[PDB]
């Protein structure tokens, strides 16, 4: 069933006891986080094997 | 606890598993802070069940 991303997130938030409209107001910020925070996975895997 | 959809004229809340159209009302829905902040965002009036009997 499709649904927009943002909305996803916003049932995936609400599931964890955090309230749906904390990510509506930092949508932008959640975003940029979750970029950057797989930047990191991909310099992490580049930088060593181990 | 639900979602917000439209029939193509209308709004409603539904429950997300099971199709169930509800008015959006005071007690559908919670208030955050003013109409500017979020991304996406429509206008829809918001029923509002005492006001009936505050006419009376
Ligand atoms: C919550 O933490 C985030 C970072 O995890 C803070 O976000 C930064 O905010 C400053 C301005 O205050 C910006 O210069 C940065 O670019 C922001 N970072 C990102 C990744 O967007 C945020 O300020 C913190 N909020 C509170 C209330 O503490
Ligand atoms: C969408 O929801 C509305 C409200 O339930 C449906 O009802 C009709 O809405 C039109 C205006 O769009 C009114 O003129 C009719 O009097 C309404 N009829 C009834 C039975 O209330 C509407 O049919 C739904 N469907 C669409 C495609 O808009
Ligand atoms: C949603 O409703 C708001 C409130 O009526 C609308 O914002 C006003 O729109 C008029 C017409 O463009 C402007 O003259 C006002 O200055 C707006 N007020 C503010 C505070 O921005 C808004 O345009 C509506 N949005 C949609 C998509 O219908
Ligand atoms: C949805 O995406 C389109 C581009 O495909 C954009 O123009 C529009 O502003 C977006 N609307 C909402 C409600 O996010």
């Amino acid at each position: 069933l499709q649904i927009p991303f943002a909305m996803q997130m916003a049932y995936r938030f609400n599931g964890i006891g955090v309230t749906q409209n904390v990510l509506y107001e930092n949508q932008k910020l959640i975003a940029n986080q979750f970029n950057s925070a797989i930047g990191k996975i991909q310099d992490s895997l580049s930088s060593t094997a181990s | 606890e639900g979602v917000f959809v439209s029939n193509g004229t209308h709004w409603f809340v539904t429950q997300r598993n099971f199709y169930e159209p509800q008015i959006i009302t005071t007690h559908n829905t919670f208030v955050s802070g003013n109409c500017d902040v979020v991304i996406g965002i429509v206008n829809n009036t918001v029923y509002d069940p005492l006001q009936p009997e505050l006419d009376s």
